Protein backbone atom coordinates (compact mmCIF):
# COMPACT_ATOMS: atom_id res chain seq x y z
CA UNK A 1 0.00 0.00 0.00
CA UNK A 2 1.53 3.66 -0.85
CA UNK A 3 -0.15 5.14 2.42
CA UNK A 4 -1.20 8.49 0.13
CA UNK A 5 2.64 8.49 -0.63
CA UNK A 6 3.77 8.48 -4.22
CA UNK A 7 4.97 5.38 -4.41
CA UNK A 8 4.99 2.32 -2.52
CA UNK A 9 8.45 0.80 -4.07
CA UNK A 10 10.84 2.58 -1.29
CA UNK A 11 14.41 2.26 -3.35
CA UNK A 12 12.61 3.88 -5.77
CA UNK A 13 11.57 6.85 -3.67
CA UNK A 14 15.71 6.80 -2.80
CA UNK A 15 16.45 6.62 -6.26
CA UNK A 16 14.08 8.96 -8.35
CA UNK A 17 13.91 12.04 -5.60
CA UNK A 18 16.24 13.96 -3.80
CA UNK A 19 16.39 13.48 -0.51
CA UNK A 20 14.39 16.75 1.06
CA UNK A 21 10.91 14.81 0.32
CA UNK A 22 11.87 11.51 0.42
CA UNK A 23 12.66 12.04 3.70
CA UNK A 24 8.57 13.07 3.61
CA UNK A 25 8.06 10.00 1.86
CA UNK A 26 9.59 7.54 3.89
CA UNK A 27 8.39 8.71 7.15
CA UNK A 28 5.10 7.99 5.75
CA UNK A 29 5.67 4.50 4.44
CA UNK A 30 7.35 3.94 8.20
CA UNK A 31 4.62 4.96 9.70
CA UNK A 32 1.73 3.34 7.92
CA UNK A 33 3.74 -0.14 8.03
CA UNK A 34 4.27 0.10 11.62
CA UNK A 35 0.48 1.09 12.12
CA UNK A 36 -0.76 -2.03 10.38
CA UNK A 37 1.56 -4.14 12.76
CA UNK A 38 0.53 -2.55 15.46
CA UNK A 39 -3.28 -3.42 14.77
CA UNK A 40 -2.58 -6.64 13.83
CA UNK A 41 -0.88 -7.20 17.14
CA UNK A 42 -3.86 -5.96 19.44
CA UNK A 43 -6.11 -8.19 17.20
CA UNK A 44 -3.48 -11.35 18.04
CA UNK A 45 -3.40 -10.45 21.62
CA UNK A 46 -7.57 -9.98 21.87
CA UNK A 47 -7.95 -13.32 19.24
CA UNK A 48 -5.48 -15.04 22.48
CA UNK A 49 -7.12 -13.96 25.42
CA UNK B 1 30.87 16.92 -36.86
CA UNK B 2 32.65 15.81 -39.07
CA UNK B 3 31.08 16.82 -42.59
CA UNK B 4 33.65 17.80 -45.07
CA UNK B 5 31.73 21.57 -45.49
CA UNK B 6 29.47 23.72 -43.09
CA UNK B 7 26.46 26.26 -44.23
CA UNK B 8 26.89 29.67 -44.30
CA UNK B 9 26.43 31.33 -41.06
CA UNK B 10 23.46 33.48 -42.64
CA UNK B 11 21.86 29.84 -44.22
CA UNK B 12 22.49 28.07 -41.41
CA UNK B 13 21.12 24.74 -41.39
CA UNK B 14 18.94 23.04 -39.29
CA UNK B 15 19.08 19.34 -38.35
CA UNK B 16 16.69 17.36 -36.13
CA UNK B 17 17.20 14.48 -33.95
CA UNK B 18 15.44 11.98 -32.21
CA UNK B 19 14.86 8.08 -31.12
CA UNK B 20 18.57 7.36 -31.32
CA UNK B 21 21.49 6.97 -28.51
CA UNK B 22 24.29 9.93 -28.15
CA UNK B 23 27.56 9.33 -26.54
CA UNK B 24 29.03 13.21 -25.69
CA UNK B 25 32.11 12.17 -24.09
CA UNK B 26 33.71 11.65 -28.02
CA UNK B 27 33.15 15.38 -28.19
CA UNK B 28 35.87 15.98 -26.04
CA UNK B 29 38.26 14.89 -28.68
CA UNK B 30 37.72 16.73 -31.24
CA UNK B 31 40.00 19.98 -30.23
CA UNK B 32 43.05 20.02 -27.57
CA UNK B 33 41.26 23.39 -26.56
CA UNK B 34 37.83 24.09 -27.17
CA UNK B 35 34.81 25.64 -25.88
CA UNK B 36 32.50 23.38 -24.29
CA UNK B 37 29.79 26.52 -22.73
CA UNK B 38 26.69 24.73 -21.84
CA UNK B 39 23.91 26.50 -20.87
CA UNK B 40 20.98 25.30 -17.89
CA UNK B 41 22.42 21.53 -18.19
CA UNK B 42 25.99 20.02 -16.58
CA UNK B 43 28.06 18.42 -19.56
CA UNK B 44 29.04 15.65 -17.56
CA UNK B 45 25.31 15.21 -16.80
CA UNK B 46 24.14 15.11 -19.74
CA UNK B 47 24.16 11.09 -19.87
CA UNK B 48 21.95 10.63 -17.32
CA UNK C 1 20.51 30.85 19.43
CA UNK C 2 24.16 29.99 20.23
CA UNK C 3 26.74 27.93 18.30
CA UNK C 4 28.96 25.59 19.21
CA UNK C 5 31.88 26.20 16.33
CA UNK C 6 31.43 28.29 13.39
CA UNK C 7 32.93 26.60 9.81
CA UNK C 8 32.82 29.41 7.20
CA UNK C 9 33.75 28.10 3.78
CA UNK C 10 34.55 30.82 0.50
CA UNK C 11 34.37 30.61 -3.33
CA UNK C 12 33.27 31.81 -6.43
CA UNK C 13 31.09 30.00 -8.83
CA UNK C 14 28.80 30.63 -12.19
CA UNK C 15 25.73 31.79 -11.83
CA UNK C 16 23.71 28.82 -12.77
CA UNK C 17 25.70 27.09 -10.44
CA UNK C 18 24.70 28.64 -7.28
CA UNK C 19 21.52 25.79 -7.32
CA UNK C 20 24.10 23.39 -7.14
CA UNK C 21 24.88 24.03 -3.79
CA UNK C 22 22.38 22.42 -1.24
CA UNK C 23 22.77 18.97 0.53
CA UNK C 24 21.25 16.14 -2.08
CA UNK C 25 21.71 18.01 -5.33
CA UNK C 26 24.06 16.52 -8.07
CA UNK C 27 26.12 17.80 -11.27
CA UNK C 28 29.53 18.74 -11.27
CA UNK C 29 29.92 21.36 -8.78
CA UNK C 30 28.10 18.75 -6.36
CA UNK C 31 30.05 16.05 -7.26
CA UNK C 32 34.02 16.70 -8.26
CA UNK C 33 34.01 20.21 -6.25
CA UNK C 34 32.26 20.49 -2.99
CA UNK C 35 29.89 18.59 -1.32
CA UNK C 36 27.60 19.23 1.37
CA UNK C 37 26.41 16.49 4.01
CA UNK C 38 22.27 15.49 3.84
CA UNK C 39 22.14 16.61 6.97
CA UNK C 40 23.71 19.68 6.47
CA UNK C 41 22.62 22.84 9.47
CA UNK C 42 23.75 26.34 8.68
CA UNK C 43 23.44 29.30 5.73
CA UNK C 44 24.80 29.85 2.44
CA UNK C 45 24.76 33.74 1.42
CA UNK C 46 25.44 34.01 -2.58
CA UNK C 47 25.63 37.52 -3.95
CA UNK C 48 26.78 39.08 -7.37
Amino acid sequence: SKFGAISSVLNDIFSRLDPPEAEVQIDRLITGRLQSLQTYVTQQLIRAA
Amino acid sequence: FNATRFASVYAWNRKRISNCVADYSVLYNLAPFFTFKCYGVSPTKLND
Amino acid sequence: LCFTNVYADSFVIRGDEVRQIAPGQTGNIADYNYKLPDDFTGCVIAWN
